Order: structure tokens, then C-alpha cells, then sequence
């Protein structure tokens, strides 16, 4: 079990830890979170209550160092940070742990949301979405653009999602026009799976991803990249047994986990719509059509 | 975006562009079996691909071959369609290949789209303008040599005949839209205004009768009345 002390909170802040989230006052004695499961890549969010814009985080994983955050009075915002002194870290945790200045990450012992909502998200991964090399954390806002949206404007800060565009040369070959279009098997297979992702596992670590900074921080970019994701398996005659299977509970998750007021600006109507009623798939996700009917039965 | 009563004269400037209609690609008459179901026979077909600067019309005739063998046909359509376009842009010197091409049906917009991927430069644009080009099929000589076509073949006609050399092209295409809705209304009606009087006739070489410039406005007067009566008749007012 991990800890992510806080130097202080200087500022009046909703945290969100994963999906859980705390109210904290303007100089509360507040010292950090601890009891974080190893495993997992996890993340610490911000809600200013004086600027309900702009949601921000950092995305972590406690095996690859000691993390604190750190409030910046210049730049006015919670800042992760690395400690390379591992003593100098052991002592300060100690010392906020005996005086019982940390919250308690959360977990139910029941509850495996957090890993069903992460299965295929690694940390290496994120670090090649989000370009930061120097720091082992990645740092995403409700107002990141996507490489894509930048091509339709400061490249440092950009979520580097992989580009899906259905009316495209990557994605039609050459006298398969009609083919390739209605049927986008050779786009998922060859081009995405086989040439970029190498694997379904990264595919759904991306996906898994970018549903969480859509959820997290609403950042309209992912959301994008999420339904897209979704379509291009959605929109294929011929996916493997597997993906079609753990697609279905990736998402069942997603949508269970979605809170009930943000169905309205994180679910596109025409992809699901698509995805469970017309696409080739739409007899192949049963869970994720069950939860889809009983809980946002209006958008469908 | 979409071409409309406010943006017309568009048609009639020096940018190269064409109009795409696809709705005589995909002809079919249907008939009782001996069962007594239902089933259709594919006829001959055409793109009706026209600029409307120089009144060329690029005739794609569409043989029943093409449907041989295929499933879902009006979508097939739609991709022939788009496919024969696309074949007839790259076939054309650069200098010639249009800068935009409109598609009077907005379901031909994404086909057209992905067949044009190697040509990013040209706008695919869809209409609100209601343009009567299904009635090509009415002009004789158009339905003759779709009809007789024994294998696919390009036939390229000016719709305009030889009216450029007295008129504007938005003249010539005012005419044009004049004489198809005529058509498309009340084919038997335009068809004996256009013939009644046997001393005008069809050169070899053109669609239309020779009319004068005089004889032109008579006929155009006879077209609206025709237009009109129908609109009358159609909706009882």
C-alpha cells in the first residue's frame, strides 16, 4: 500500500483520487492519501472551488518512484513532484501517517471497478499519449487538445491519442473503396491492430484511457478518441472472439461507472445508437446493451 | 457547404466544377413471377455527370452486366456511381478536372468522398436546389443510346446545343432546368410543345429543336403554363 504525501492545501480544492472524491478547506491541516493499491496506474485530480474550470491531474503509478504534490503559488496549482531522497520520503509519510493527517484510499474489498476500468492501461503507454519525458507522472486538463483536433495548436501539450479517420487513405485501400468503408475489418486488423497497436491489449489501453480523461476532466478530445475507438471494432464484419467478449465488459464498466447528469455531454447518441442497433456487432455486447437500455434508455 | 438560390451564379463562374446525378443509375421495372411474387429486371442506366459553364455532359451508360451476381444494389449504385466519377476525374488532364463536383443526392456524398481521397483539393458539395435531372432519360436521343448500349460505354453530348453562341450559360441553364421540369411534370405535354410544329426541327448533331430566339420565348411560355396547370392539378389550388 502506497502513499502520495501533500506538502499542504493552501487553497479550497475538491480531490478526486481514482473514482473517489474529498472536499478539503482553505488551510486544512491535509497531508495526503494513503493505503493507494499497488498494481494499478492511478490518478490524482483538482477542482479549484473558486474555478470550477479547469479540472487537472496527473496520472501515476507508485512502483516507478515516491510522488508528493505541492501546492505552486506562482502557478497557482497542485503540482506533482518526485522525491529521489527515499529516506527523506519514508520520514515525512511516517510523521503524516502517526499524526493521522491522510485520508484513506478508499477501496471496498468487493469492488474491482477501479481494475475493470484500468485493465489495459500502462504507464508506458499513457507516457507516449502525454509527451513529458522528464517526469514519470503525466499531467491532463478539461482544456488538452488531441493531436487530430490540432490538425482540423502547442504540440508540448497535447494528448498524442493514435488518429482514426474512417474517410481516409489509411483506413481505404485502393479499389476497396465501397469494401473498406462498410466493412473497416482491414482497418481495425491490418492497419490498427496488426501495424500500430501490435496487440488488442494496447487498443483497450488507449481506449480505457481516453473514457477516463473524457469522465476525469472532461476533455472532449478523448471523448472523440473513446467513440471512435468504439465505432472502428463496432464498424468490423471480422474482430476476434476475445475483443468482441472483453469489449463488452470494458464498457459495461465505463457506462456503470458514468455519473447519471454527464450522460447527456459524454455519450454521442449516433455512435452508440450505431454500435448496439445497426453496426455488424450489435448482437455481440449484451452486457454493455443491457446497462445502455436501463440506465440512459433516452439517448437510444 | 451546400449550394442554394443564394449562391446560383457560382454555377456560371470560371471554376471548373460538375454536377453528379445518380438517380437513373440503378432502372428497374418490376413484374409478377409465375408464383405470383414479385421481382425486378434491371434496365440500362446513366450518370448524368454536367458542367453547367460549357453545357458538356458526360454520359456514363450503366449495362445490366454491372449488377450481375450483386447483393443490395440501390447502395451499389451509390459506389458504382462514385467509382465512375473518379475514373473520368483522373482520365482528364489536370487543366480540366474540376474544383468542385455537386451531387444532387446527399447519399452520394460519402461514396463520392472515399473515391476522391486521391483528390483533396476538389469539394464534394451536396444542393438544396431541387434540380429536375432524373427527366434526362426524357430527352430521345439520351434514352436511345442508353437503350441500345450492349456493354458500358462513355458518350459525351452538350446539352446546351449550339445556345452558348446567342445566350449566357445562366440562360442556358435556366432553359435547361425550364425544359426537364416540364419533362419531369408532364413528359407527353413538354414532349408535344417541343414537336407540334414539324418545320422545326432536330439538327443530327444537337437534343433540341432549332428554335429561334422568338420561337425560344414562345416555348418557354408554353413550359411554365404547363408547370403551373399541373402545381394546380397536384395540390387542388
Amino acid at each position: 500500500m502506497n502513499t502520495v504525501p501533500f506538502t499542504s492545501a493552501p487553497i479550497e480544492v475538491t480531490i478526486g483520487i481514482d473514482q473517489y472524491s474529498f472536499n478539503v478547506k482553505e488551510n486544512q491541516p491535509f497531508h495526503g492519501i494513503k493505503d493507494i493499491p499497488i498494481g494499478h496506474v492511478h490518478v490524482i485530480h483538482f477542482q479549484h472551488a473558486d474555478n470550477s474550470s479547469m479540472r487537472y491531474g496527473y496520472w501515476f503509478d507508485c512502483r516507478m518512484g515516491n510522488f508528493y504534490i505541492q501546492y505552486d503559488p506562482k502557478d497557482g496549482l497542485y503540482k506533482m513532484m518526485e522525491e529521489r531522497d527515499g529516506a527523506k520520503f519514508e520520514n515525512i509519510v511516517h510523521n503524516f501517517k502517526e499524526r493521522q493527517m491522510m485520508v484513506s484510499y478508499p477501496k471496498i474489498d468487493e469492488d474491482d471497478t477501479w481494475y475493470n476500468l484500468t485493465e489495459f492501461v500502462q504507464m508506458d503507454k499513457i507516457r507516449k499519449i502525454v509527451r513529458k519525458d522528464e517526469n514519470q507522472f503525466s499531467y491532463v486538463d478539461s482544456s488538452m487538445t488531441t493531436v487530430q483536433e490540432n490538425e482540423l495548436s502547442d504540440p508540448a501539450h497535447s494528448l498524442n491519442y493514435t488518429v482514426i479517420n474512417f474517410k481516409s487513405r489509411e483506413a481505404i485501400r485502393p479499389g476497396h473503396e465501397m469494401e473498406d468503408f462498410l466493412d473497416k475489418s482491414y482497418y481495425l486488423n491490418t492497419v490498427m491492430l496488426q501495424g500500430i497497436f501490435k496487440n488488442s491489449s494496447n487498443y483497450f489501453g488507449e481506449l480505457q484511457f481516453a473514457f477516463l480523461n473524457a469522465m476525469f476532466f472532461g476533455n472532449y478530445g478523448s471523448s472523440l478518441q473513446w467513440h471512435a475507438m468504439i465505432e472502428l471494432i463496432c464498424s468490423s464484419a471480422t474482430v476476434p472472439k476475445h475483443m468482441l467478449d472483453k469489449l463488452d465488459e470494458i464498457l459495461y464498466y465505463q457506462i456503470k461507472t458514468l455519473p447519471e447528469q454527464y450522460s447527456d455531454i459524454l455519450l454521442n447518441e449516433r455512435v452508440w445508437n450505431i454500435c448496439l442497433y445497426s453496426s455488424f456487432q450489435k448482437n455481440s455486447l449484451h452486457n454493455t446493451e443491457k446497462i445502455m437500455e436501463n440506465k440512459y434508455p433516452e439517448l437510444l | 457547404g451546400a449550394m442554394n438560390s443564394s449562391n446560383y451564379a457560382e454555377l456560371f463562374n470560371n471554376d471548373i466544377k460538375l454536377f453528379v446525378d445518380d438517380t437513373n443509375v440503378y432502372r428497374v421495372t418490376v413484374h409478377k413471377t409465375f408464383e405470383g411474387n414479385v421481382a425486378t429486371k434491371a434496365i440500362n442506366g446513366c450518370i448524368f455527370t454536367l458542367n453547367p459553364k460549357t453545357g458538356h455532359l458526360f454520359l456514363k451508360i450503366i449495362h445490366t452486366s454491372v449488377w450481375a451476381g450483386q447483393k443490395r444494389l440501390s447502395q451499389l449504385a451509390k459506389w458504382k456511381t462514385a467509382e465512375e466519377v473518379s475514373a473520368l476525374v483522373r482520365s482528364l488532364p489536370k487543366e480540366e478536372q474540376p474544383k468542385q463536383i455537386i451531387v444532387t443526392r446527399k447519399a452520394m456524398l460519402d461514396p463520392l468522398e472515399v473515391h476522391m481521397l486521391d483528390f483533396p483539393n476538389i469539394a464534394i458539395r451536396p444542393t438544396e436546389l431541387r434540380l429536375p435531372f432524373s427527366a434526362a432519360m426524357s430527352i430521345d436521343k439520351l434514352s436511345d443510346v442508353v437503350m441500345k448500349a450492349t456493354e458500358p460505354q462513355m458518350v459525351l453530348f452538350n446539352i446546351y446545343d449550339d445556345w452558348l453562341d446567342r445566350i449566357s450559360s445562366y440562360t442556358a441553364f435556366s432553359r435547361l432546368t425550364l425544359l426537364l421540369r416540364a419533362l419531369k411534370t408532364n413528359e407527353e405535354s413538354a414532349k408535344m410543345i417541343l414537336l407540334s410544329d414539324p418545320t422545326i426541327t432536330i439538327k443530327s448533331y444537337h437534343l433540341w429543336p432549332s428554335f429561334t430566339d422568338e420561337q425560344w420565348i414562345t416555348i418557354e411560355s408554353q413550359m411554365r403554363d404547363l408547370i403551373l396547370t399541373e402545381y394546380g392539378r397536384k395540390y387542388n389550388v
